[PDB]
């Protein structure tokens, strides 16, 4: 139940995620939505060993179902690129590039 | 003059930016900084189009992101609205939320060599758009498309709106244009060859320029002069004395007929625009050629930046707020 | 409740796909599961189109699930790498990485 | 001799492998191709490690993978157990089912050179892998390691398991070795500086080679002859004539005393060795020069690749099959 819901964001964020491949509007939302996933399923700690959390997947799924208000630091590797966005904002751009693709 | 008390003037904070890390600093030092009029933070862009935010006069980042291309080259402009912050490069206009969430991208084939843009008289809903090129585009701002195509025949290098466009050519001429039809009112003989800066309240412009353009046989040299002008009575004024040599300038925007004078050694003019007898004098510490300047909106914080890529706050030890 | 079963693993096939970074072995394990990744999440039609179908996915995840001896042709983008795997066999090399992972 | 009926002998398949959209096609044809024993599969190898593997006598894409690290070269051999396919490069000893899974990886600091290997004397349990090195390495293949690590003074570039071990060195000499303690039971002077292949079954060794390898002074030239060696009672036997020089030899899996003798033009004998009065003469058109051959299980299969890439099956129009 909240188990599908949580699924079919999977869905949407495994087909949106490095694709094959216009404006420059779209350079950024891929860019953003492939940082959030490296946010919620590559986590890592100080050394860079693997932090496996169930809870933080769920967790994180969860307040993108909700649109929550809250704001996720979302950072490139190197550092260069800095979003500070919120949950909302990521639901809103992550189905409008699923809806893209079905165009 | 009379120089200023410590405990109203110090170094606030600092960032390198682009840092040796960041991929854009082989292509050189800040390419133009401004205040934004919310949430206190300093936007800072690159020679290839990054666009950085910091928060306070500390310079704690924000956030961070390419606003075109990177081939497109520098940054030139950043203007600043409600909803975001508006971009401005050679060959396109870009407008983000102060997140980095993407609001709306304008890649226009007359966009070739944009070097400025200005609101007009519509608030904030509309911005000109020009550069070093015959054409100039109209942009809605609320719907992201250009509304209208301009011809020009004088280039731009910079523009911003007060009571007019005030419209500065790549050739030392200020062109005072009519915000609502674009039509020049008037031309004022700025500087000789170039205009290295410009700003305007609602009853004064001011520039800073030389007598000539770079070559192998001369360096650009600056004036040791600001240029002013009334723009309430619509005529030139006596210009303000500065020695140092006057690079950058910004009206104070709380003592209203009041500029801020800035040399590239860092050395800052508080001065009365009616009266120049009367300035404040003070120093920074750049570590190299100081090359951008701004004001805040409460006139509180000072910011600048080097050749060496450092951008500085300067301004009072006593909790400093950018706006509000 | 099988919505919670595809639910996990996505979450395991979403932690293991392209993280950061020994043995040869492991080079062709991690080709392998990109390479399914894409076979679940990535069709195209000829000329490149985008081929959104939720049941698709729901019937790949579901025959990973029930560990199928049905065998699946991936491709690399060049055509140089070809796996004729059957998800059983998928699903033994994901458990297996996401193991790692936590250790 | 006598010449093949084409109603006995045709070409049954082709495939270019690597191919001008491979990322291995600059680095050269092929580096050795090799028949399984199951599922109808032909493998072929590339010059930095790519293994392909094709169905049928048609050739049909099956499966392919890279086997080590492209910087660690060709693909040197084939080898092929229930479980899967062993597969040896220079540096290292892979195995993997046909389906590409990954079984095991085996990286040994004393894998410097490694160019042959061969099963010992516990069926498809064990492998000796060795080249031109001094060291030689014995592995578990259930296990996937190594269990053993022995000198060796003579270094070698085909290993082989029928009777006993027999192992061609780089200096075109035969050592015949106890699959058991890998002791040398008696040494073959097979041909003068090389052997450019070699096969055996439990009652005789054939090998193909030449008198020097190749200098700016000679091109290696190739023997009029085919060596041959009796297994059972240990001594030399009169060599098979063989004028269009002798390239590469397999014996007949059916046929047991009948060698299948080709030529770089593809030009094949098939010859009993006990004598070779009564021989087959057959021609395949090569592109260009012949550089690997193999014969199915089944002796119904035969494969040439060629310097241009190319690798074709060979064998009669009437149903074929590789093996069972």
């Amino acid at each position: 139940l909240e188990n599908g819901r949580i699924a079919r964001l999977m869905f949407k964020l495994s087909v949106v995620n490095e694709r094959g491949d216009h404006n420059w509007s779209e350079t950024g939302e891929r860019l953003l939505l492939k940082l959030f996933r490296d946010y919620v399923f590559h986590q890592v700690d100080a050394d860079g060993k693997a932090r496996l959390d169930t809870n933080h997947y769920l967790n994180c799924l969860s307040k993108l179902d909700a649109s929550s208000e809250e704001q996720i630091l979302l950072t490139s590797r190197d550092n260069a690129t800095v979003f500070v966005v919120s949950y909302r904002s990521i639901r809103q751009m992550l189905d409008r590039a699923y809806g893209e693709l079905g165009k | 003059p009379h120089m200023m008390d410590s405990r109203d003037w110090t170094q606030l904070g600092c960032v390198a930016y682009p840092s040796p890390i960041h991929p854009d600093y082989h292509a050189g030092p800040a390419s133009t900084i401004a205040f934004d009029n919310q949430d206190e933070l300093l936007w800072i862009g690159t020679q290839k189009g990054f666009a950085g935010s910091f928060i306070g006069r500390e310079l704690k980042r924000f956030t961070a992101f390419r606003i075109h291309p990177e081939t497109d080259g520098p940054l030139r402009q950043f203007l600043f609205v409600d909803k975001g912050v508006i971009f401005l490069g050679s060959r396109s206009v870009y407008m983000a939320a102060r997140s980095g969430v993407p609001i709306w991208s304008i890649r226009h084939e007359s966009m070739q060599d944009l070097r400025a843009m200005s609101f007009t008289s519509k608030g904030t809903s509309e911005i000109l758009v020009a550069g070093w090129q015959n054409k100039m585009l109209v942009i809605d701002v609320n719907k992201g498309e250009v509304v209208k195509e301009l011809p020009t025949q004088d280039q731009y290098s910079f523009l911003k709106m007060s009571r007019y466009i005030c419209a500065a050519t790549n050739k030392g001429t200020v062109n005072i244009l009519d915000p609502i039809t674009f039509t020049i009112k008037k031309q004022w003989q700025a500087h000789g060859a170039f205009i290295n800066d410009l700003d305007t309240s609602n009853d004064f412009i001011v520039t800073c320029g030389g007598s000539h353009r770079q070559t192998h046989n001369t360096p650009a040299i600056l004036d040791p002069y600001v240029k002013v002008f009334d723009l309430k009575n619509m005529s030139a004024m006596n210009p303000v004395p500065f020695a140092p040599l006057a690079a950058h300038v910004r009206m104070h925007p709380r003592m209203l007929t009041t500029a801020i004078v800035v040399n590239q050694a860092g050395q800052i003019h508080v001065t009365d625009l009616l009266n120049p007898s009367n300035s404040q004098v003070c120093y920074t510490q750049p570590q190299g050629v100081v090359l951008h300047f701004d004001v805040s909106r409460t006139g509180e914080g000072k910011a600048l930046a080097d050749n060496k890529h450092n951008t500085y706050v300067w301004g009072s030890p006593n909790k400093i707020q950018f706006t509000e």
